[PDB]
């Protein structure tokens, strides 16, 4: 599903991606 | 007839005018005299005009400085037809200065009309002048503010010290009398050069015809201004004169020259004939340029249908607007409209159907739109019709105008190619009209006498967070053709929902009652103005009915001592379709202390019967919630009836003076358990009857052998409601009528009454029953011998 | 930044591992 | 007192508490402390967690999308001032999007140094309002706090009042608590910042809130200043330099922290002013072997290159990193969403600068005042220009006065094209006066400045008018001024006249009713007479000139002052509530109301009053027969338009008084009174209407009864005929005479006497009484009611 | 009015006229 | 018109001026 995500919808997709491994940063 | 017609007119400032009228024989209109301030009395002593003769509206005579004795202006002036009466006044006679004697003997009658003679300080004669032989309207003069040999009317009539008010025979009530006082023609009136004669008459009674009086006109001769005879021609040339010049366009309707075509009659491009034309068909007003700046600068416009010219509208400003305008149709010239300020949509334009423009605005623009601020619609290009024959279109700095609506007109005026690039100036107009529109569609609706649901689809723009919140627009749709456009449109607003449909009900609704909704939302503008809205399409919804109110206004009169006649009013709320009204009536038992009310003692009465503001803090919630993201990541029963169709009754059949309860009630449905409305209650009593308290039956008396006689009568059992007592007189021979009392009582227990200890001799029996309608009737006499 | 990418474009899912560890 | 620990520099915390055990010995954090990615986070995993040594932030705070904590007390309770030497987004403080927070506890805190503090969607957190902002920021306005448990719901609140401190938030005391187990510590006002101990023996003026031992240096919990071992400083003596504002450093530190740099990737510091300065400004160069950088021989300005020059300004934190900053190799552009001014943090970090290789634009920006923040701009070359070949730009601008002080502030632009749009409050003059200072007068083509949309709502006329002449009447006010007249007549399209009625003298400029004159022909003074004004009444009038564009042109037109002009006085409105009640019998009580309408200070109050006397009737009708029941008590305008055509009662005045009682009054009897209000009375007196009212006193007692006594004369038919006076002194009168006459041991016969009866008869004579010993009372029944029953009259006949 | 301004408009005419239709 | 510009409300010289040719 592609769509412009934005605000806490695009957060709540973030860890939909990601949540397993973590959000990168800069050490 | 020696002279010229003498078209009415005026004189002003000097006595230069004055001399236009030497060749002058017969007034045509109405002649003024006023503003002779540089005037003497030496520069007109010397000044006449024997020749004219008939003037046909009126004079007037206003401020006039110099003139000493009128008889000098006008030795022969005899009629004022009165044709046009000033101030429905004949002749008007004003703050007159240097006159002192009136001098005008030979006017001796007046078609109609009055005269008004004000503000006179050196008037003289006035008590000598016969106004009801000149005047048939004689109560009607104002003659206040003045200086106040021949026959008495008693006070000789004189106009002048050496000659006096000539007084024709009555016999010449209008023919006039000649110099011996003969009654001339009846054409003739006042005086004439032979009596008898309208070849000879010196006046035309009623119309006017080569040197002849006649009293009507003869084809090819048409009537002229009530007063003359002419043909076809000469009546065109003035019409056709009016047609090239500045003006009276003249027109025959049942053969009379009249200036103007009658009502629902217009002109023939033929023949002069007002032909019929229903409502008058068309009302051009010719100007070719005119602004439009306020409300008065369209006093003449009222009625106008086309116009021949072009029209500059600019009003620096509600409905007022609409009454003015909107009766035009076709416009010969161009549109222009600029910066008229408080102009929300042209709706009011209703006829508007087609444009020549053929006269073209520079640049030849058919239109010219331009510094327009509130202008948000043109028209209901669904509907309306409207065509351009040829120009251009002009539409610039209109900052809340829809690009939709330019592109209606052309495809609606035929005009797809006329214009060019920069004809609309892309960037000036429809800056703030957000009208991308998305098609909102209501997703469920529920419906009550007050109380209506609504629900309709959740709708969102790319990014949810630019939903600002949706407002319900609604009123009261009388009709069908309502559209949005300084307007009341009842809205309120309603907060987005949180991610069902948003849905939403109201109340203070009024049953049965159409409604009118559409809904729009609001949505903060990208940094390019993307607004990308949605919008729905406005919707009608009608309320269901309820119970209904009372009628109004119920009022029973006893028409009859058994008739009872209603009358009402429909009730003030029908709330949906009144199917008829219910009625109670019933029989309403009177006091029962009356009853015990012993009255034969003290007590004999009887009683008888703004907003951006917000968008910052929007704006600043998520500018604020998106600067984080990008530093954060990392991308590595009763007696009743049914009234139908009427709002009065009438009961029969009922006791004279009998008490009743009326029950009226209005029900808006009949078959299916009525929903009714509560009762109006009133009370109702019939007249009493002619003959039912009268004391009808024999009566008889007991006399005891120690002088006691007994009373037994016969009350009449049907009194008129009851009877209170019953009132006796008794007399014997060579005594006087003593009274009794026989209260209720005492008819009751004494059925009749007990006298005791009676003088002898022979007395006598009358006894009247008192009812509440009153007293009854006396018994006869019973005369005994004791 | 990344809100450019996701509200204003669209986001296709390969784009989004870059920030996750 | 001294910090145990580490400088322990600012990180962040991302998806596991892993990384918290690097605060095992943070009594103070060099940065700032982001907490956010806990997902996969309880209640439970926090409440063994508690980090007590940590006691200040230099730059700022961050917490976002933490699960299961509830409280922060439980974890860094001994958190007392934040430097916000580093802001994040004009905030020290976010707290956003919490779940299962409910109250802070951050009860440790006393103020803030520098910053704001923004709380949002955080929908559990309880105890906010419950908070004194003002002890614990130097500023209040820039919070935000919304969308959270508080502001949606009603959640309750546990104030350790039982004693905790309460303050007026508007006019109301509010026990200021953090907790139910913590309340807000409030010193006395003299501790403005240092505050002071429990008891309040007020704290060392190097404290800051907390300390041990009061007006002690050595023991002030928080460094106002400075920290030097355990002794907060003002200054950092030599040869210590001031180090972040917050510490002193001997040499050997500064110069093996520009080593760390040196040889690693940076912030290699110098020395400058005794403070380790990362960078120095324009001017100097550090040398050789020392580390300061003395100012050079020749211009080195301290040059701020630009990321693909391209930069945008929202906030503080967009700016601190421009601070010292005098060339910019990119362009800028500026972009404030707030709502609330920032110059102040403006100037500092900017205008310092002088030039600019890109461009300039302003868009969307709202509560900005003016652009006079920017000091030292001088010269922008504008090399990259804004698309569509431009060097300034100015779009959605809801608040710009002026840009800058023409009178002293100089410009030179080199390139590009201007650009101005929807600035409702910034009118063409200035654009003018900037272009021309700016030397780009023959550079704008059409379109490239928007004339209707810029400065509508602004008004700089900038001449004055002056009003010909002047007069007021009763309610219309006739005002003429002089013709104003530009090179160009067709500019001016006529006068608008603004009025309003101006209860004050305090009146605004720029409600407020407007009307349109017509431009005068070309004496000619336009003038006007205005009507329907209320009497008595001030009322603010000025005008405005109407011009067309005037592009070519500077044509401003021209406006006039506020004049501040009442109506006069006239008759007053009728006064109100009067009312009629008495309280003796010569004495009634009078109120009235003053008028609604004075229509001018009213001098006094007029009243008039008279008796009025009883209907004939009264002495002719039947008092015993029934129905007894006695109350108890143009033509010129025609011919002058068609001719021309153009080319006594006792009163006294009441003053100043609503109450009114009047003596000397007979005794129930009605009376007729008038009442008038008047706002002029010695010069031809005028006074409002009429007041009708009416009053009848109370009966008195006496009146009724029946006076003198009360004789019998008896004829010799047996026939007896009463003689007694009536009492001529009545309540008002007397309809009947009740006469009572019984025979001693028999029966009672009463008898009517009406007033014609007495009069006509000489009383009552009784016929047919047989022999024997009579008790005769009468009563003589008034307008009141019973009077006294006479002495029986006892004869024999 | 009426009685007056009559002659308060004559005062200042009398010469140039008084315009008519 | 002129009636009410002169005594109804208060009228001038330049109204008495216009009043004429």
């Amino acid at each position: 599903v592609n769509q412009h995500l934005c605000g806490s919808h695009l957060v709540e997709a973030l860890y939909r991606v990601c949540g397993e491994r973590g959000f990168f940063y800069t050490p | 007839y020696p002279g010229e017609v003498c078209p009415g007119m005026d004189i002003r400032n000097n006595l230069t005018r004055l001399h236009e009228l030497e060749n002058c024989s017969v007034i045509e209109g109405h002649l003024q005299i006023l503003l002779m301030f540089k005037t003497r009395p030496e520069d007109f002593r010397d000044l006449s005009f024997p020749k004219l003769i008939m003037i046909t509206d009126y004079l007037l005579l206003f401020r006039v400085y110099g003139l000493e004795s009128l008889k000098d202006l006008f030795p022969n002036l005899t009629v004022i037809r009165g044709s046009r009466l000033f101030f429905n006044y004949a002749l008007v006679i004003f703050e007159m200065v240097h006159l002192k004697e009136l001098g005008l003997y030979n006017l001796m009658n007046i078609t109609r009309g009055s005269v008004r003679i004000e503000k006179n300080n050196e008037l003289c004669y006035l008590a000598t002048i016969d106004w009801s032989r000149i005047l048939d309207s004689v109560e009607d003069n104002y003659i206040v503010l003045n200086k106040d040999n021949c026959p008495a009317t008693f006070v000789e009539r004189c106009w002048t010290h050496s000659h006096c008010q000539k007084v024709c025979p009555t016999i010449c009530k209008s023919h006039g009398c000649t110099a011996e006082g003969l009654c001339c023609h009846k054409e003739c009136l006042g005086n004439c050069s032979e009596p008898d004669d309208p070849t000879k008459c010196v006046a035309c009674r009623n119309f006017y015809l080569d040197g002849q009086c006649v009293e009507t006109c003869p084809p090819p001769y048409y009537h002229f201004q009530d007063w003359r005879c002419v043909n076809f021609s000469f009546c065109q040339d003035l019409h056709f004169k009016c047609r090239n010049s500045r003006c009276h366009q003249y027109v025959i309707h049942n053969n009379k020259c009249i200036p103007e075509c009658p009502s629902g009659y217009t002109m023939n491009s033929s023949n002069l004939m007002c032909t019929p034309c229903l409502g008058p068909c068309p009302k051009v007003c010719q100007i070719g340029e005119k602004t439009i700046d306020s409300v008065t600068s369209a006093q003449e416009l009222r009625g106008c249908t086309v116009i021949n010219g072009s029209l500059i509208i600019n009003i620096r400003g509600a409905a007022e607007l609409e009454a003015n305008l909107g009766l035009i149709e076709e416009i010969s010239g161009f549109l222009k409209i600029r910066r008229s300020y408080a102009l929300v949509s042209l709706s009011f334009f209703r006829k508007l159907h087609l444009i020549r423009g053929e006269t073209l605005e520079i640049g030849n623009y058919s239109f010219y739109a331009l510094d327009n601020q509130n202008l948000r619609q043109l028209w209901d290009w669904s509907k309306h019709n409207l065509t351009i024959t040829q120009g251009k279109l002009f539409f610039h700095y209109n900052p809340k105008l829809c690009l939709s609506e330019i592109h209606k007109m052309e495809e609606v005026s035929g005009t797809k190619g006329r214009q060019e690039r920069n004809d609309i100036a892309l960037k000036t107009n429809g800056d703030q009209a957000s009208c991308e529109n998305e098609l909102l569609k209501f997703s469920f609706i529920r419906t009550s006498f007050d109380k209506i649901l609504l629900r309709w689809e959740p709708y969102w723009p790319p990014d949810f967070r630019d939903l600002l919140g949706f407002m319900l627009f609604y009123k009261e749709a009388p009709y069908q053709n309502v559209t949005e456009f300084s307007n009341s449109w009842t809205v309120v607003d309603i907060d987005p929902p949180q991610r069902s449909h948003p849905g939403w009900l109201m109340r203070g609704l009024k049953p049965w009652t159409q409604y009118a909704i559409f809904v729009k939302t609001l949505v903060t503008f990208s940094d390019e103005r993307r607004t990308y809205g949605a919008k729905s399409d406005i919707i009608y919804v009608q309320t269901d009915a309820t119970n209904p109110s009372v009628p109004l206004d119920p009022i029973s009169v006893s028409n009859s001592s058994s008739q009872i006649i209603l009358k009402w009013k429909p009730p003030s709320d029908p709330n949906g379709n009144i199917t008829h009204y219910l009625v109670y009536w019933e029989r309403q038992a009177e006091d029962s202390e009356l009853f015990e009310l012993d009255y034969c003692l003290k007590g004999l009465k009887l009683p008888s019967r703004q907003i951006l503001k917000e968008l910052e803090e929007s704006s600043f919630r998520k500018t604020f919630e998106d600067y984080l993201h990008n530093v954060v990541f990392v991308p590595r029963h009763r007696p009743f009836e049914k009234v139908v169709n009427k709002e009065s009754l009438v009961i029969s059949g009922l006791r004279h003076f009998t008490g009743y309860r009326i029950e009226l009630q209005a029900c808006n449905q009949d078959s299916p358990d009525e929903r009714c409305s509560v009762a109006a209650y009133v009370s109702a009593r019939t007249m009493p009857e002619a003959k039912a308290d009268d004391i009808v039956g024999p009566v008889t008396h007991e006399i005891f052998e120690n002088n006691v006689v007994h009373l037994m009568w016969q009350e009449p059992k049907e009194p008129n409601g009851l009877i209170v007592l019953y009132e006796v007189s008794y007399r014997r021979y060579g005594d006087e009528e003593l009274h009794l009392c026989v209260s209720r009582k005492h008819f009751a227990l004494e059925r009749g009454c007990r006298l005791r200890g009676l003088s002898p001799g022979n007395y006598s029996v009358r006894v009247r029953a008192t009812s509440l309608a009153g007293n009854g009737s006396w018994t006869e006499p019973t005369y005994f011998y004791v | 930044g990344i809100v450019e990418q996701c509200c204003t474009s669209i986001c296709s899912l390969y784009q989004l591992e870059n920030y996750c560890n």
